[PDB]
């Protein structure tokens, strides 16, 4: 359909070859030439202990002058080309992390590292990736995985994957996208893609200088620049010149047909001209495509060439044009270098055009174990550093790793086996040979512990060494023989039989030629190498002598600034309930504008069975629902990812917000009305008490608000721990919402606390407790009840907040709709019950005031009201305060016309209610109807004996009244009232009734008996058969209820099963139950009421 | 009795089109008819018709021909991939990369994959969510409204009717900052281009907000000025 007549490459190397896919891919696993050599086994790797300290094995070996000269004359263009294609094939050093260290413990008096003598100072490092499915058994031990296609077709030029060549391509024409000068790429897609670290030597770093590559590193020198340079110009220049003679060709198949010239001519200069210069011996030839040989990058490679280049990378490198002029000291320094953003001298094309030709007439320094100080001392650090050791972090990846050791992975590659140190290197030990024995004092003279890197630095004389030169070999040879895309592959359909005969003659002189714009006689026929004729000799051996110096180490230091803010972020989070107090002071100030102690246990032990029960469960479930997220977190560490960072400042917040969770949602089933009218008339009363819902609900709130205050000062430490984490550890912690890139500089406190929708919401959720709990208390409803009443009903937007707080992927899913469901439903139904019916407004006729706290309050009934003897009520006075409503026991007959209520005073809405009254009976109310069963159960029986006692003798006047009537009026027999008491303190109005209900009763229907129960700390409080204190016929006995033998002697005086309907405290109701059963083996329901 | 037959449909189809467009993946749909590879091991370039539709749970890549029958084949695909809080995209993708889909089916799934240069995966996956929870409290919502459709007073009703469609825009208004980056992010497909827009699924549950919150407005006037 188009002139692009074969295979487009793909660019994460997928499907490159038919039978097995993954081959050579963006994230395949590197196989191993020797088995790992891990310390247990696994995943664990050698240490200091076992193998010598990296920073003391990087001292005395590898250390010496930097102004030895190569010996083939190897210029130091090759040196830095090595390094851009071994970023083509290889990349470990991305830290992967469930977070995991193994740091460089640096000895006492290093006179870099630790110049204080300061004991001992640590130096970080961090793991590599690791692929998941291994590292479980011995039998597959952990195997790191390569972020780069492992095959050598451009994947440093185009990026490795499809997402990564579309934001670094401008779709005009086929050009790579430029920037501002048209020889340098975007800085401006530089920021998502690429990898930003602080320039060490200033401390710059920021995305304004970063190009745009497709290693994600190809920064980390001026000098992987201008290579990225020079391979991003001749795409450009090639693609462009095929737009000068194909001019109807789309801006896709002009990408695609330089893609491929260029990749083509990358392949035969870094296999035909660079590798039989690195290692000195031509590649044999090329045969046929082979589909079986195995092209997967290994460890042992990586040691062999990438760690091993650094042996002759110089201090300071040249500069020169095209007609030798070594100015533009004038040579820039490698130490100062690193990831520097925008470079005084190579700010134009004309300076990397220099500098180009500056690299390829320096003779790159000597291959020896000998490496120069701006990578041994002088290395950006990864981390909490400035510098860093690089040779000592290289020994410690290959301990991560599991690189065998030099013996093992010699022998095992079919080299023949050395005896003892003095036979490594059998020249070194001709002249100078302290070395040696300096590097076997460090092994306790055991030659077979020495790792693969030092072992190949010692014995490569010239040349690589006879170990690294053999791995780096075949591997490049099984680089091109299972490479499918091989441009001299003869069967994709890539190139012509002429066209591959015109890039096997294309050097790295014919390139930079073309791209510089240059005559072909200011380089050299062979770039990589100088040999004494050649055009500008270079003018003398760059020692360090003469340049300038490499800026000096400091520690990166988090939390620096803000910690003054942290501490009064913290001190205003404190003072939350301070302000609430001071407004509510305010606004009430405003508002007034206009061996008998056991036994006492034992009392206290029968009267709350059942208020114990209730307690004991709620705070049994409370506790459990804690201990399981505590046992969770404290022995699962699921990926051991947070569990190793914060210890307590999870657990102690991953427990009480599951309590909380739980509390703040089941708290609503207590203020659910019309359900607990229902349930405290059920035989459910008995177990659970129904009429301390509210003390219950104060008793659960006030639980809530420390644990909430736990939950709060937990993350407050974990938002400060997470503020002194590096970025590689927040990026483990919380994926997705943090990305590694070298910034290394995480966010701070506040964007944690306002930034964040759980700590908004959280900080709102503290703000809106805080008020509510300070305007609810007993001080500030007394004095006002709508201070209460306005702010009381922010749990709405509370319940808006808490379900916005959890919906966020932290650290769990959110749980606390699971906890919400049910009880919001249950509670909006009987809010909705509620709201149905209809809410009468009656006026009270005569309220007189009684003695004692009762408050008589009398007002008319409404036609459409009818209720039966025992049904409370709910009134609302709105003269003083809300609408607040309030359950009260009717105490008049049925039959009357007008109801009443005997009120007594028992806090702040009744005294006030006793107040608005006093001296008269104007203001109204707002009657809600009854509210019972109002159970007639007594009408069935022959005999009734009610037997109410305490407070629950309240609804028994309207009971006898009743009684009395039907009695009198209508024409069941001799019904008791037994009623026990204490003081008969506010229950004196009774005292009135029961004699107007004597007087009205004339078929004596109705028989009464008093015990008052009470030892010498009385008051006393005490004719015509009667007595002339009260003036009642009914003997008020001073002892205490014989209940049995009234029972046992009941059934003489007449021969008839009868109702014992008895109300009142437990210890009371369920002794005339015993009571009752002691004679039931004999001639009694004993049906309890609750009214 | 044809004023309560009315009253009742609308509600219907209030709850209804909540609960369509919840789970309905046309909130954002491109569409073009591009050439475009085929698969590897294959130069052959096929004409196919190649578009997506997310629907804040995932994505829905259809690359079929403009004939059926292209080479000695058939080229029918319909590909999900899910990134919901349940699921996992990257595992979906590493997935469906060996299975061999054809080649622009996994170039537009991969856009979406977690840890990549145009970033569309941790802007929608959190839309998805918050768009599709302030869609069931919507839900929530409009059942309490039409319980407070019956002897309980009416104002408490057409309050909630109110907040259906109050919830409904906030929905609406979530996915509306899902286009600053899906726009700069290229979808460069052969020789066309991929635009996504707003689909069907965005229009109509704006419809159906702003009919809510003039019926709540409605019947506010009313019961506030003539209780008939
Ligand atoms: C979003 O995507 C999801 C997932 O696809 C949709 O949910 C599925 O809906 C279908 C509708 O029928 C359900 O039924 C399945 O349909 C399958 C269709 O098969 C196509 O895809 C196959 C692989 O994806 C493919 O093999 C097949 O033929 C192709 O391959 C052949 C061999 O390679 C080749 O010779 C042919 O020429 C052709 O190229 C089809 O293209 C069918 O295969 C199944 O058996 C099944 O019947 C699915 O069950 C649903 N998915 C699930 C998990 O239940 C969803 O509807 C999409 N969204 C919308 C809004 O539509
Ligand atoms: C004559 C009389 C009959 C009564 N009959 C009944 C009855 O049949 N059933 C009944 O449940 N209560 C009954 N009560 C309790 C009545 O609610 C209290 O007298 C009144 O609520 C005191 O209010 P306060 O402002 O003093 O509240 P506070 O002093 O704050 O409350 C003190 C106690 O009253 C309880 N209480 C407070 N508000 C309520 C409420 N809305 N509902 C239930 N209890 C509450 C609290 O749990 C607390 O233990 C009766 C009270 C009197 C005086
Ligand atoms: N209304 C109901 O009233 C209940 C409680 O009110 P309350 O505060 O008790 O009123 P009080 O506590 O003032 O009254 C306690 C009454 O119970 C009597 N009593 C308790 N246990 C026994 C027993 N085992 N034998 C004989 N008499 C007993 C007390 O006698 P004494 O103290 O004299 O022993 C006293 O008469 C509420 O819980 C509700 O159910
Ligand atoms: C969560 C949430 C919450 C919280 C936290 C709370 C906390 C509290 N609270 Fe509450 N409440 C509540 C929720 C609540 N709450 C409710 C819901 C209610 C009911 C309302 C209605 O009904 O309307 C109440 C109610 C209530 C009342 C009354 C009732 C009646 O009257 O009826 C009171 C008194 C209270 C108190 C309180 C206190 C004191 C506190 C603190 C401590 N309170
Ligand atoms: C209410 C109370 C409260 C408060 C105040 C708070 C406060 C707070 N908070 Fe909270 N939280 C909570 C309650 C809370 N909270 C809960 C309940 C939870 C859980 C949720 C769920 O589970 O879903 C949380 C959760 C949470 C989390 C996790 C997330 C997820 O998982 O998703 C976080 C991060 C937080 C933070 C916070 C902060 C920062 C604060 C401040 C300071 N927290
Ligand atoms: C679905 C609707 C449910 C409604 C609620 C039902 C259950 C309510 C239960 C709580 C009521 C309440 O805590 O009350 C608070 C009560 C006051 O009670 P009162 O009202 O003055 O008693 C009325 C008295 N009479 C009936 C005689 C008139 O002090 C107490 O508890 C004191 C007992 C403390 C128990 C300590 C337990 C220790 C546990 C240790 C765990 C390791
Ligand atoms: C090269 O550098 C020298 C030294 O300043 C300068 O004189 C000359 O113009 C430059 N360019 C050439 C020789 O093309
Ligand atoms: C082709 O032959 C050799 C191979 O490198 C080369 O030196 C020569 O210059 C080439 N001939 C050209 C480029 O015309
Ligand atoms: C390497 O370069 C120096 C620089 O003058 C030269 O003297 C020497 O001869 C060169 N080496 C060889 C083998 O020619
Ligand atoms: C797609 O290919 C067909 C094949 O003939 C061609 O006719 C058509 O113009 C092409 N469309 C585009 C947009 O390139
Ligand atoms: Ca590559």
């Amino acid at each position: 359909q188009n002139s692009i007549s074969w295979e487009v490459q793909r660019f994460d190397g997928w499907y490159n070859n038919l039978m097995e896919h993954r081959w050579g891919s963006k994230g395949s696993r590197l196989q191993r030439l020797v088995p790992a050599s891990y310390a247990d086994g696994v995943y664990q790797p050698l240490k200091e202990p076992y193998l010598p300290n990296p920073r003391h094995l990087s001292n005395r070996v590898m250390r010496g002058s930097a102004g030895q000269p190569s010996l083939r004359n190897r210029t130091v263009l090759g040196v830095f080309f090595g390094y851009h294609v071994l970023s083509d094939l290889v990349s470990v050093e991305t830290p992967g992390c469930p977070a995991e260290f193994l740091n460089i413990y640096i000895p006492h008096g290093d006179p870099v590292f630790d110049p204080d003598k300061r004991g001992n100072v640590v130096l970080p490092f961090q793991r590599s990736r690791w692929d998941r499915n291994t590292g479980q058994s011995p039998s597959n031990p952990r195997d790191q995985s390569n972020q780069v296609t492992g095959w050598l077709d451009g994947s440093a030029i185009y990026g490795s994957s499809h997402s990564w060549s579309d934001t670094l391509r401008s779709f005009s024409g086929g050009q790579l996208a430029s920037g501002p000068d048209p020889a340098f790429p975007s800085d401006s897609q530089s920021s998502l893609l690429m990898w930003m670290a602080p320039d060490p030597s200033t401390g710059q770093g920021g995305p304004r200088g970063v190009y745009a590559f497709g290693a994600q590193r190809g920064n980390r020198e001026p000098f992987l620049q201008a290579l990225g340079l020079l391979w991003f110009r001749y795409h450009n220049l090639c693609a462009r010149k095929l737009a000068q003679e194909h001019p109807h060709w789309g801006d896709e198949e002009l990408f695609q047909h330089a893609r491929k010239r260029v990749i083509a001519t990358y392949q035969n200069i870094a296999m035909y001209e660079w590798l039989p210069s690195f290692l000195k011996q031509t590649p044999p030839e090329y045969p046929g495509y082979r589909p079986f040989l195995d092209p997967s990058i290994s460890p042992e490679f990586v040691v062999a060439s990438e760690q091993f280049l650094s042996t002759m990378v110089p201090s300071g490198v040249y500069m020169r044009n095209a007609s030798c002029h070594f100015q533009g000291s004038g040579a820039l320094r490698v130490c100062n270098s690193y990831w520097s953003r925008e470079h005084p001298k190579l700010q134009r094309a004309e300076d990397v055009d220099a500098l180009l030709l500056g690299m390829a007439s320096q003779i790159a320094e000597r291959e020896d174990h000998v490496v120069v100080e701006d990578m041994q001392d002088f290395w950006p650090g990864p981390l909490k550093f400035s510098r860093t050791d690089y040779l000592a972090s290289c020994l410690q990846r290959g301990r991560d790793l599991g690189l065998p050791s030099y013996t093992k992975a010699r022998e095992a590659l079919g080299l023949s086996p050395i005896s003892h140190w003095q036979d490594i290197n059998p020249a070194l030990s001709r002249s100078n040979g302290t070395v040696l024995e300096a590097t076997a004092a460090l092994y306790n003279q055991d030659l077979s512990r020495l790792e693969l890197l030092p072992g190949g630095l010692l014995e490569s004389h010239g040349d690589p060494g006879p170990l690294f030169s053999t791995i780096v070999l075949d591997q490049f040879v099984r680089l091109r023989d299972g490479d499918r895309y091989w441009f001299e592959n003869t069967r994709n359909g890539l190139f012509s039989k002429e066209e591959i005969a015109e890039i096997r003659n294309t050097s790295l002189r014919d390139i930079l030629v073309a791209v510089t714009n240059v005559d072909p006689s200011a380089l050299q026929p062979n770039v990589f190498f100088w040999l004494a004729g050649d055009p500008c000799p270079q003018p003398s051996q760059l020692s360090a002598k003469g340049l300038p110096a490499c800026a000096p180490l400091f520690i990166r230091d988090y939390f620096e600034g803000s910690g003054f803010g942290f501490g009064l972020t913290i001190g205003t989070l404190c003072c939350f309930p301070l302000v609430s107090l001071l407004s509510a002071w305010i606004v009430a100030r405003l508002r007034k504008r206009n061996h008998q102690t056991v036994q006492q246990f034992k009392r206290f032990i029968e009267n709350y069975r059942r208020h114990i029960g209730c307690v004991a469960v709620f705070y049994t479930i409370t506790g459990a629902l804690f201990l399981e997220r505590a046992y969770y977190y404290a022995f699962a560490a699921h990926h051991s990812g947070i569990t190793d960072t914060t210890r307590v400042g999870i657990i102690l917040s991953r427990g009480t917000a599951a309590s909380i969770s739980f509390m703040f949602s089941y708290i609503l089933l207590t203020m659910c009305r019309n359900l607990i009218t229902f349930l405290r008339e059920t035989f459910l009363n008995r177990y659970i008490p129904f009429d301390a819902a509210v003390d219950f609900h104060r008793l659960i709130a006030s639980t809530a608000i420390i644990l909430t205050v736990l939950h709060s000062a937990g993350h407050v430490v974990n938002v400060y721990l997470f503020s002194i984490s590096p970025l590689s550890v927040l990026s483990c912690l919380f994926p997705g919402l943090f990305h590694d890139d070298g910034s290394e500089f995480p966010q701070k406190y506040y964007w944690w606390f306002f930034q964040t929708v759980p700590g908004l919401t959280g900080v709102l959720l503290l703000l809106a407790l805080a008020i509510m709990y300070v305007f609810a208390s007993h001080h500030f409803r007394r004095r006002s009840f709508r201070g209460f009443w306005l702010t009381h009903h922010l749990y709405i937007f509370l319940y808006i907040l808490l379900i916005i707080h959890g919906s966020f992927a932290l650290i769990q899913m959110p749980r606390f709709h699971i906890f919400f469901l049910v009880p919001a439903i249950i509670y909006v139904g009987d809010k909705l019950v509620s709201l149905s019916r209809k809410k009468v407004e009656i006026s009270v006729v005569k309220a007189e005031l009684l003695p004692s706290g009762v408050t008589h309050l009398r007002f008319q009934r409404p036609q459409g009201f009818e209720y039966k003897s025992g049904q409370w009520v709910r009134i609302a006075c709105l003269a003083l305060g809300t609408t607040e409503y309030h359950p009260f026991t009717l105490t008049s007959a049925p039959h009357e016309d007008t109801l009443s209520l005997h009120i007594r005073a028992a806090g702040p809405w009744t005294t006030r209610l006793r107040e608005i009254y006093s001296p008269p009976r104007y203001p109204k109310l707002y009657l809600d109807g009854p509210f019972g069963e109002g159970h007639q159960e007594w009408h069935k029986f022959e005999v009734s004996v009610l037997v109410g006692g305490g407070i629950g003798v309240t609804p028994f006047a309207s009971i006898l009244k009743d009684l009395v009537f039907k009695s009198s009026v209508s024409c069941c027999k001799k019904i008791y009232f037994i009623w026990v008491t204490r003081t008969q303190r506010q229950f004196e109005w009774l005292a009135d009734i029961i004699r107007e209900v004597e007087e009205n009763d004339r078929q004596d229907l109705v028989s009464v008996h008093i015990y008052i129960t009470q030892l010498a700390e009385k008051f006393d409080l005490r004719v015509l058969n009667r007595s002339l204190f009260t003036g009642l016929r009914s003997i008020t006995h001073f002892g205490r209820p014989p209940f049995e033998p009234f029972f046992n002697s009941l059934q003489e005086v007449h021969p008839q099963k009868i109702g014992v309907f008895s109300c009142g405290p437990p210890g009371m109701t369920k002794n005339v139950e015993k009571a009752c059963q002691l004679i039931n083996r004999q001639d009694f329901s004993h049906h309890y009421e609750n009214f | 009795r044809l004023f309560w037959l009315l009253r009742v449909v609308t509600s219907l189809f209030i709850g209804a089109v909540i609960l369509a467009v919840n789970f309905s993946s046309e909130w954002s749909v491109g569409h073009v008819n591009a050439n475009t590879t085929y698969k590897a091991f294959s130069p052959k370039w096929v004409s196919v018709d190649v578009g997506l539709q997310i629907g804040l749970g995932g994505v829905n890549i259809t690359l079929t021909g403009t004939p059926v029958q292209q080479l000695n084949e058939t080229i029918n695909y319909n590909e999900a991939f899910a990134w919901r809080l349940g699921r996992s995209y990257a595992e979906e993708y590493a997935k469906a990369l060996e299975k061999g889909l054809p080649d622009p089916v996994l170039y537009l799934a991969e856009k979406f994959t977690p840890r990549s240069p145009c970033g569309l995966y941790n802007q929608y996956r959190l839309a998805g969510h918050y768009a599709s929870a302030m869609l069931w409290v919507a839900f929530l919502c409009w059942l309490l409204a039409n319980v407070m459709l019956s002897m309980p007073v009416l104002v408490y009703g057409g309050h909630m009717l109110l907040a259906t469609g109050l919830f409904q825009l906030l929905a609406l208004f979530f996915f509306s900052m899902t286009t600053s980056l899906i726009s700069p992010c290229p979808l460069r497909l052969g020789t066309a281009v991929l635009h996504t827009h707003h689909g069907p699924a965005f229009w109509i549950t704006l419809a159906t907000g702003l009919l809510c919150i003039l019926l709540g407005l409605v019947m506010a006037v009313a019961h506030r000025m003539q209780p008939h």
